[PDB]
Order: C-alpha cells, then structure tokens, then sequence
C-alpha cells in the first residue's frame, strides 16, 4: 500500500527521516531539528 | 653546614655523634650486592611501561597539527635503528 | 587561455608551424593540405597555480535536493526570502567557510561575503 | 582519532541532519548525563569513541608482546661482578 | 611584508587553562590539561596535567 | 553475573545469623562491595535495583 520502504545503505545518502514521530510537527534534552 | 646545625637544629655532641654513625651504616647498606643480574632487571624495567604505554600513545593524536611519531612506533624506530624516519 | 583548433578536414588538432620568408605562424594538419593563418602569438598556455573563486558547481535543478538545508535570507534581485544555502562543492583543502545561496524563484546565485 | 565525529556520508554525519551541518549535537557533543540518559545519535557517537579503546587494547597487548620478548632476550646475559664492573 | 612576518610562525598549541592542580615544580596553578578514554575500560579515563610556568608534566588515573 | 557487566566470584558464605537484617527481618541474598560503582559508571545497575 505504499506506507513503509525497504532502504539500503546506498539509497540512505539521499534521504531525510524524522527519529520520532512527534519531531515531525512544527528529563533528557531533545533538540527540535531545523528540517 | 656549622650555622645550620647551631642554628636551625641545635644539636649536641651525643646527637651528632649518633647522627654521623647512623649516616655512615645506613650508606654502607645501599651498595648494590655482586651477582646481581642487572640485565634483565633493566630489560624488565623498561619493557614493562612500554606494555602499558600502548593506550597513551595517541594523546598526541589529538593535536592534529602535531602530526609527529611518538609512543609504540617511536620506539620501534629506535630500537630498529631505522635509516628512514617517518 | 590557449584553445585547441581543429582541422577542418578530418578534425584533427592543427600544429602550429613558421613561414620564415614571409615570417607568419600558421596551423597545419599533419595528415592533410590544409594550412590556416594563425591569428594571435599565443598557442600554448602553462599556469602553475590556479587563482580561481569557488564555484558553487552545477546549479541546474538544485532546489529538489530534500538534503539541502534552507534560510530565510532576501533575494538581491527579486526579493524573495526564501532560497537554498550550501557550501563550496570545490573540494580543496584549504577552501573558506564562505556560504553559497542560490533563489528559489529567480536562481540567482550571491554569496554571504558581500566584500567590496 | 583525536578529531570530532567526521562525514561518513557525504557532507553529513548521519541521514537525521542536513548536508553542511557543522553545529555541536550534530558533530558528537553529549549535553546530557549517565542520570539523565543518552539520546540515540550521541549513543553512537559514545559507542565509536569506545570501540577506538577497545581494538586498542586487544591489539596493541601483542605489539608490546613481541618488543618486550625482543628487549629481555637482547640483555639476559649482564651481570655485575666481584671487580663493580 | 608584515604579511609575511605573520606567515613565517609556527603552531601555537594553547592549551586549556584551569586553576585546580599544583604543580610539583614551581607549585603555580596555572597547569593546563588534557583527559581522554585511553587506559583500558576495565579502568577509568586517564588525565595529564602540564604545567604552563615550568614545563612540569604528571598523571592521574 | 550481572547484565551491566559486573561480574565475580563466590569469597565466602554466611549462615543467616551473621547475616545482617532489617528492622522486618529480611536478609540479603548476597553483599557486594560499593567499591565497584564509581569506575564503571554503571548508574543502570542502581536504577534498575
């Protein structure tokens, strides 16, 4: 259905993921990533 | 020294006849006994730290710029008595 | 900036040669009769070190690069704010830190060193 | 090696971060602490700078095995005599 | 020329300046560090202190 | 063993009467020595205790 993708380690070098779900949205110390 | 026994110790005669005998046994104990193996004494003093010296060898890697052979290396070269250093 | 010329004839590099009695350079094919007038001294080029500006490199179709990261910097020319930023793609050792923005409309190309 | 986490990838350290990153999180700066816990990309980077040590050790015991052997064998035979020589 | 001048100088390694260990030489605080993971981790990190007056050298472990 | 990487042997064995107790009468199974905990940094092992 096209909802999750079989990456190598070729492939990787242009691509971006978001770690956690909720870094997607506009204790320890979490950094919200510019992307 | 004269002043510095009169005046920073201020010991008698007994003190410093006892002081002199006591210097004089105590170096007549310290010379090394004949049959000794020195040799394998050094050898063991000094290939022990090199064993150990292993793990420090690349604070130098951590100045980039100080790119200069030192440690394990440095001492196989001497050792070697290599013609062509690094 | 010496530029090769090829022969009309079978488009082979033309040699250069010397015509004493009238004292004229000319370019020969070694293969064929054909001879053009040379028309400036300079035929062969040799620079040592390269005084060049970094280049940004190729540029065409570079904003679809979802690896590249963004700013919020005004465009020069079509005062747009928002643009695509890298550094030099030229891979000397001893390059500058100086940045590369390249529009997101208009693909103007301008640098953050804005040196007089 | 004595230098910050390098590119591994190609102008980058790892997919999470965009090309020409040159901040601290993203070049191998743990902010956090053992009491606090350790977010996954430092954890790597924790990981490698202990992997460095560890070949270190379980290699360079041998090195210095061979030059110890060499150094007691070129020596064993010195001694100090009756003469002080 | 004055270009030059600069050019013709040698690596500066400035170290980090702290004001915790004695020295042994000159007994002047001034001793810079340096501290890494390089002993086994059987043990912990191993520290070199040098002294930035007098050239003294040490190690903690 | 345990799973933080500290591990040892057995130096001797105790009756439950030279075993120090608690105000409610527990015993430990075994005693480790404290000395253990700086070097390693093994934080996980006291949080997971």
């Amino acid at each position: 259905e096209g909802l999750v993708e079989y990456i190598d380690a070729e492939e990787e070098e242009s691509i971006l993921i978001a770690m956690q779900p909720e870094d997607l949205e506009p204790k320890r110390i979490r950094v919200s990533h510019h992307a | 020294a004269t002043r510095r026994v009169l005046q920073e110790y201020r010991l008698t005669k007994q003190a410093f006849d006892w002081v002199l005998s006591n210097i004089e046994a105590q170096f007549l104990r310290s010379v090394v006994h004949p049959g000794e193996m020195v040799g394998v004494l050094a050898a063991q003093s000094i290939g022990e730290p090199a064993t150990q010296m292993t793990l420090n060898t690349f604070h130098f890697a951590g100045v980039a710029s100080k790119k200069v052979t030192s440690g394990v290396p440095r001492l196989k070269e001497i050792l070697n008595v290599a013609k062509n250093m690094k | 900036m010496t530029t090769f010329r090829f022969c009309r004839d079978c488009n082979n590099m033309l040699y250069p040669r010397e015509d004493k009695e009238n004292n004229r350079l000319l370019f020969e094919c070694r293969t064929c009769s054909y001879v053009e007038e040379a028309g400036s001294p300079l035929v062969y080029r040799h620079e040592l070190i390269t005084n060049i500006g970094e280049t940004a490199g190729v540029v065409q179709d570079i904003g679809s690069d979802p690896t590249l990261p963004r700013s919020d910097r005004e465009c020069p020319k079509c005062h747009s704010r928002e643009n695509v930023f890298f550094q030099s793609q030229q891979r000397r050792k001893d390059t500058s830190m100086v940045l590369f923005f390249v529009c997101l409309s208009c693909s103007h190309i301008f640098t953050s060193d804005q040196k007089n | 090696e004595g230098k910050r986490i390098a590119f591994g990838f190609v102008d980058r350290t790892l997919p999470h971060f965009s090309k020409d990153d040159y901040s601290p999180e993203s070049k191998g700066f743990v902010e956090n602490s053992y009491l606090r816990g350790l977010t996954p990309q430092e954890f790597f980077f924790h990981a490698m700078g202990g992997r460095e040590g560890l070949i270190d050790t379980a290699v360079k015991t041998a090195e210095t095995g061979y030059i110890q052997r060499r150094l007691v064998k070129a020596l064993e035979d010195i001694m100090v005599h009756y003469d002080n020589t | 020329a004055k270009q030059n001048l600069y050019n013709a100088q040698g690596a500066t390694i400035e170290r980090s300046v702290t004001d915790r260990f004695t020295c042994g030489k000159c007994k002047e605080k001034k001793v810079s560090y340096y501290q890494l993971q390089t002993r086994s981790a059987d043990e912990p990190l191993t520290t070199f202190c040098t002294c930035e007056a007098c050239g003294n050298r040490w190690k903690f472990s | 063993a345990s799973r933080h990487g500290q591990k040892g042997t057995i130096g001797i064995t105790y009756r439950r009467e030279d075993m120090p107790f608690t105000a409610e009468g527990i015993v430990p199974d075994l005693i480790i020595n404290p000395h253990a905990i700086p070097s390693r940094m093994t934080v996980a092992h006291l949080i997971e205790c």
